[PDB]
């Protein structure tokens, strides 16, 4: 009941301490039908070259962390033909399949929770000011969430209690999310689907996604355990679409 | 006895689920010059799920578009004055002094509805120097006069007998007056646009004000009093029901002028932006 | 008489209140109903005709046509981008002026797909194709025809049918976006490209251009009523 | 005694309500407020000939 | 004819009678890890006895919980000035100004509904050393303009003509004035919150303010008068109907700052007591 | 399609006739120890005439009761000050400052309803030694402000975006604004009286202040005008439906003397009389 | 669009109007139900329900619980009587406080029958008999049990019963009388009685006491909703 | 024409009501409905989610994570006591600004069941036994756990589970409860105690940390709207 | 089109209406005035064994 | 002549009501206050594998 395997285009993972699967809202992604579509030229489904598991770097899980961040799309730009076929169209439309992975022995604890929360929008640690994109995202390099209130200009307010959004940490558990327990699961598994007011969308200009990694117990150990710990982060596209053929966009 | 009526919801179109193809058949290929809109959908452009959407289009259906009230005209009176002219407030029947309700009303040409009309009256006292007295509630008539009938001299006048025209008889610090007006035009429907003239030898009048003709309303105070002057201010309220709209326009780029043509000043197509290529980057550390 | 009580609420002005009122006019005959053509129903039906959107919005062009064409060209301009643009169908200013973002600014939300036409208008000796491209939101927009080719794409390839159409899919993590677009709710971008070049014979213009338009899908509808920015005055009479 | 009863707006993933009519005139009834129908071929297909949209417009 | 509607009745669950037991089942071992909230009744753990509950959910539906009038804005004009921009108010239609009912909304990523609006206009005297005047009842004009149509610069501009435009005339003294409005968007939903920018080089406009573009409203005096100068405040109130949200979110906890962003200033999660073990005692003779 | 729906009507018992007797059979002997109320009619005493009795028992049901509208809140704002605290108004959502509602409630220990709001704006001028002039209408906003969100500190903090929050624009001469409210409680019913403490030491808090927590009004001005200073006051009206209510109690006999507590000055049972056979006398020439 | 007239009515406030309003939080999701004891569904249950009525409502004793009993006791005292009041049940000092009292000072029109109910609480060991006796309008209140024999009455015999009813039968001749009663819609009168004496013992108490308690049939009905005159305040935050 | 008589409540502005009104644009064409992922029709569903209670609001740790654990560790500590709180889902500061209770302040009365989920995050060697008890209104909070064990509790057993839940069943005289809880509706008490302590082999961290989720069960509901005191403005534009 | 037809109050010794419901929320709809339903036996009876009314009360 | 007729919000332990609709746009209809849908699972339990509640969550 604990062993897993997911297999997509040329790619498998398989997990022997896993939980469950967490699928969003009971939607599992699909294809855009044709009494919901507004776009009219044909669109292409490339099905193997862009729906498969890329992984990120890695970040490392030290006794006082606050937490780190990704950003959906533009994370995965520079990914493989998913990054050139986002280069090149003006529309696209994809879910997710998130998988996050840390281990460690039976002498460690600690607690991580794994979110995904739709439309995240931030602040800046100045109130009169406005937010800038690098402060928002760094591509595949996780943003940090911070100890104490941040200040300086253009940076984001990043307060680990506020989750950068103005609400309390302890109730994202609204969202569609996991917890990687470390006596309990070494994996966390969320499914994704295509979530949006309008049914497709440019994907250089529009984050549909917030990936959130935030430890509520510390991690712990004694004597000579190991201390490097590290956490990895793995992503596959699913039911990938696009539209709007042009040259290439150069950011 | 009861009568069961039947509501059909109307949802919006559901996405089928469509996989690889390599054909003869071009859906993407179109060609604008006939002036016909391509009704192609993602399903025909690349690979989708199937989706079942629950969403209804039932805030852009043109009743509930239409039925809010909005303000069209509001008026000054007062109860002593040396002019006697301003003692009562008097105006024509249109929709196009606040800009606001007549640019939703001219994205179509021919229009035809009922109307429920409020009013909101307030007073306030005119500064002087003395002041303290007790004063007694206030009451407000408001009469409607179509074409053709007598028009009041004065706050005196015999007209305001209204033994034929409809009229309002009104006390401050109740609910707001309203009173609904059926479908009253001699043709088929409202012309909200008119290209053309009122003489047959194709000059006079041209345009919208060739049409209308739907009367007027006065009001006044009907205490006839007040050793210290007070002033009023009348406000109305248009909320149109029971709707139908021809002949859809684009919408009005250029701010309005005046309430009687279509004059405008060249404007812009829209803002500028630094080139064709321009891009705004927001990912960043 | 029958025993009452009021309940908050008497006596208010509420503006999308739906009651009955009595008839100033009792027994009013009204003018026969006549059958005049082009009846609409639902104000998405208006927003679902293509309408011509102006890309070129830079200085100096903002009250001619050329605001409206996009220019290609012959010879080897491969590394230069043709066009590229947000899509934020109600606020971006290449948008929000068009039949589709004029409706939607009476309005707070939007959800569905989006059509794009794009019509060649050069001679009928000329050849080319081109590459147009949709990046969902999460990276920076692409820099090269190689980013961009990894996203939603198409190859249009100009000849006897002159049209070719771009359909963006919705794509969201919620199921509606703001018409006020935030970083939180944002959509993508697209952009075109040179996928082969252009070639003429001697005796033609070198210079050709693109014309863009935009509509919405069978899947698409708004909600949220709201009044719409466009529009002011500074005194009644106007 | 003359009453209507129909379906209120709801979600999807008791429900109706009751109606009187209290005066002589229809200009006096409430609006209409729950009738969506549709006919957008009117304005987006205005041709003479039909197109099938998986052939091609011309030839 | 006549119509039968039903309405179903929707009720809490019943409580079912319950014994001693002593087997395998452990209801009450869970594991949170997973992601999934526990279905355990009271029956699961203690001895119960049958209740029929006859409680419903019937208030706490999101019809009933949004389906009231909130105010969103409010303004100022005057009759007479030196400025002539004080003599008219204009604003740009949206619900983040007042912080009760934009929490509220904010609860969801994504609403779509119908909108009724009212309006509640009232007038006052400008403080001067004269007063003593009778002033006949005031008529205001609010005016809707869409994206696009041409702005006002006075109180006797052309523009008021209102020939597309929907406005509303109102005069003091009578009902308020109110109007609804269908779901106009160019959207298939409204959004709350948008994690984007406007051009496509991520930059440009952050947030919100990119995707509502709804128009404006201008309100003005009719009467054009009124040597003693008085002033008039307008405020507006929403109220949906026929609702549909999408994606709930968790509640605002730092207070608001401004009406573009979402920025905040940093705020606890609660606030204090003595210690983890703190209670008050309450049962002392 | 249309659905008729039957409405029993409720009437009163009819009296039956009823002649001599003298039996074994004593209606009129009973006990009160055992906590019974005895259900004797007229017929069971005397000799009676048979009636039918057509009297309806519909004004007395709790949702006739209770459905009316009545004040809960008044408060007053200013434009122009020198304080910045008194430009806007603001207040805790309850129901315990107006005697009249608050007793009426309080016959029972538990509700639970959805409510429909109104608001009522007014203004007036400053007393001020200079007057005259003329002001454009205007407009209020009204915030709701759920427990948690941010807090605003001035009429110009960014605060009133209300991106989230539900808001209500309004603008003097219109219809009072209104919109309707849900049974928003995270019990499953009101609770008008609670005989506890908040933290488990049995002490801290006592009594109804530890369950409402139900937010908070902010209403302001949008003008941001009047060089001549103005005032406005708001009143708020509350009326529930679809009511259910539980348990009920004796009826308030002593005064209120704060929003808090039950708290209480002795009071008389009832005034007093000459005698225990005191009868005044009405039949004399 | 659709031709309207407004119709006197419009934009008023009428506090006990019943209309339908938009919702300020669309699709919000309710606490599910629960069955709690005690429900009530209509305000005539409660005024079904037994109270104590201060009959003894004389000057010091306005705050003791001896203005709830009446005092009767052993000797000669046939000349004497033992109560006697007014029918007023929202009027009278008497009854204006108890349950069917306060709930109808909420009203302004009432109808029905009433019930009075009569406890003996002296010792087991005494004895004695009573007469109440109830007159209708028209005349002056009876001076002797002579004349209060004459109307509508019932003879108490004490025992192992404890308790006696007295039931007042609707006798008027307008449908309704007004909770605020004049002369015109006046009701009559109630009065008792020494029918034998009070008999006891040696090593008994001599004096007891009688309690008196008062409800409403099941014909019983209010209308006419009003304000209570009860409660008031001086200001807010009260 | 038709005569008529107009009512009080005539032209008021009830801010509840439910009226029929006019449109202001006639047969407009809204944009169609799309199926969007996550629908929500009823406030209920967001409270049957369970969120993170801030069990440990001391001084000096308001806005740190520390907030949400609470300590435990290895050793005799069986005189000591873990946690304890009162039961007041509205009103105490331990359970204000979750989820459920963000739920319950736009609301005057709730009614139901209320779930308490505890979950373990110690190593895998780590073992040890807990006692979680809930105690009635109407005594003192327990001193020890001789006293807490007298009322509904359950012993909680640490292993490849790691979770364990103490359901709250309603107990209570009335339907409804008062969110703002006074002392007439109060509703008792929750407390944790050491049943066996905690034990771990060498080479471990002595101290571990339990954490607590907060939720609603099937039988909740909630009555009564009102406006929330955590959000509030000093003036417009905010 | 979910119409609901119901029976008006009036007197006793053409009389139905018409409603409509517009709103997706049943917390918008108008209030229940026309539900008349009673059980006082729940505070005027509440004993364990039911007393005749002809008969003692005790022995 | 188009009349609903549905039942009123009562108690537990005549009853019906009458609309019309008087305006040709259904944005004029009133709010749907008496539609109660519920469907939690989609938050509470969104898990692939279904979980019993009286077997172990894992093992």
């Amino acid at each position: 009941d604990r062993v897993r395997s997911i297999t997509l285009g040329n790619s498998t993972i398989t997990t022997q301490e896993s939980a469950n699967v967490v699928v969003a809202y009971g939607r599992w992604p699909e294809y855009l039908k044709d009494n919901e579509a507004t776009a009219e030229d044909q669109p292409t489904q490339p099905d193997v070259a862009t729906c498969r598991f890329y992984t990120l770097e890695s970040v490392t899980w030290e006794r006082d962390s606050p937490g780190w961040w990704w950003k959906f799309p533009d994370a995965l730009k520079d990914m493989g033909l998913f990054g050139q076929n986002m280069y090149y169209h003006y529309l696209g439309r994809a879910g997710y399949t998130i998988h996050v992975q840390c281990n460690a022995s039976k002498f460690h604890q600690g607690c991580l929770m794994v979110v995904c929360v739709p439309e995240a929008e931030m602040g800046c640690s100045q109130v009169d000011g406005t937010v800038n994109e690098h402060s928002l995202s760094e591509g595949e390099t996780a943003k940090k969430f911070a100890s104490t209130s941040t200040n300086g200009t253009n940076t984001v307010q990043s307060i680990v209690t506020n989750a950068g959004m103005g609400v309390g940490v302890g109730n994202l558990t609204i969202f569609p999310h996991q917890w990687i327990n470390l006596r309990t699961n070494n994996c966390a598994t969320i499914v994704m689907p295509y979530i949006n007011n309008v049914p497709m969308d440019n994907m250089f200009r529009h984050h549909n996604f917030t990936l959130m990694i935030i430890p509520f117990v510390p991690l712990d150990y004694s004597s000579d355990s190991s201390t490097y710990v590290p956490i990895t982060v793995t992503v596959a596209p699913m039911c990938a679409e696009y539209n709007g053929l042009r040259l290439a966009t150069s950011l | 006895v009861v009568e069961a009526v039947e509501n059909a919801v109307a949802r919006v179109a559901d996405t089928i689920s469509s996989g690889p193809s390599n054909s003869q058949a071009v859906p993407a290929l179109t060609a604008v010059e006939t002036g016909h809109t391509s009704q192609v959908t993602p399903s025909d452009t690349i690979q989708t799920r199937h989706v079942r959407n629950y969403h209804s289009r039932s805030e852009s259906s043109i009743e509930n578009f239409l039925c809010r009230s909005a303000c069209v005209y509001m008026g000054e009176y007062h109860t002593t004055n040396t002019d006697t002219s301003k003692l009562f407030a008097s105006w024509t029947i249109n929709a196009r002094r606040m800009v606001q309700m007549r640019r939703k009303l001219e994205l179509f040409t021919y229009v035809r509805f009922d109307m429920e009309v409020t009013f909101v009256i307030t007073s306030k006292q005119d500064q002087g120097t003395q002041l303290g007295q007790d004063m007694p509630p206030l009451t407000h008539q408001i009469m409607y006069i179509p074409p053709g009938g007598p028009i009041p001299k004065s706050v005196t006048d015999y007209t305001w007998q209204t033994s034929t025209n409809p009229s309002i008889f009104w006390t401050e610090g109740n609910a707001p007056p309203r009173m609904s007006i059926p479908f009253i035009s001699i043709g088929n429907a409202y012309s909200n646009f008119y290209d053309g003239w009122s003489h047959f030898s194709q000059n006079g009048v041209y345009g919208y004000n060739t049409l209308n003709h739907m009367g007027q309303i006065y009001v006044r105070h009907v205490n006839g009093s007040s050793p210290l002057p007070m002033t009023s201010t009348v406000r109305m309220y248009f909320k149109p029901k029971h709707v139908k709209v021809w002949v859809p326009r684009p919408p009005r780029l250029c701010q309005y002028k005046n309430a009687s043509t279509v004059n405008f000043t060249p404007t812009n197509i829209t803002e500028k932006r630094q080139s064709i290529n321009y891009i705004p980057e927001t990912v960043k550390p | 008489g029958l025993p009452v009580m009021n309940t908050p609420g008497s006596n208010q002005f509420l503006t999308s209140d739906d009651f009955q009122s009595p008839s100033a006019m009792p027994q009013f005959d009204v003018t026969p109903e006549l059958n005049i053509p082009g009846e609409v129903q639902n104000l998405m039906e208006i927003a679902e005709v293509d309408s011509v959107v102006p890309v070129n919005n830079v200085e100096g062009k903002l009250d001619t046509m050329e605001i409206y064409r996009i220019p290609v060209q012959s010879g080897n301009h491969q590394s230069s981008q043709v066009f590229g643009f947000q899509v934020q169908p109600g606020l971006d200013n290449v948008f929000k002026h068009t039949l589709l973002g004029e409706i939607l600014n009476y309005y707070a939300h939007w959800s569905g797909s989006i059509k794009l036409t794009f019509v060649f208008c050069g001679s009928a000796m000329a050849t080319g194709k081109f590459l147009l491209a949709y990046a969902p939101p999460g990276a920076n927009a692409p820099k090269s025809r190689k980013d961009a080719m990894l996203g939603t794409h198409i190859i249009w390839d100009v000849g006897l049918q002159s049209s070719c159409v771009l359909c963006i899919p919705w794509i969201s993590q919620t199921h509606y976006r703001l018409v006020q677009q935030d970083e939180y709710t944002s959509a993508g971008n697209v952009t075109c490209w040179y996928q082969t070049g252009i070639v003429v014979p001697a005796g033609t213009p070198t210079s050709c251009s693109i014309m863009c338009f935009v509509s919405a899908c069978n899947d698409f509808s708004v909600r949220l009523l709201k009044d719409t920015p466009f529009i002011e005055q500074s005194a009644l009479l106007q | 005694m003359g009453a209507q009863v129909s379906t209120q707006k709801t979600g999807a993933h008791i429900i109706h309500y009751t109606n009187i009519n209290y005066y002589k005139d229809a200009a006096s009834n409430s609006a209409n407020r729950q009738d969506f129908s549709q006919d957008p071929g009117k304005f987006t297909e205005p041709v003479k000939d039909i197109m099938v949209k998986s052939l091609p417009a011309l030839n």
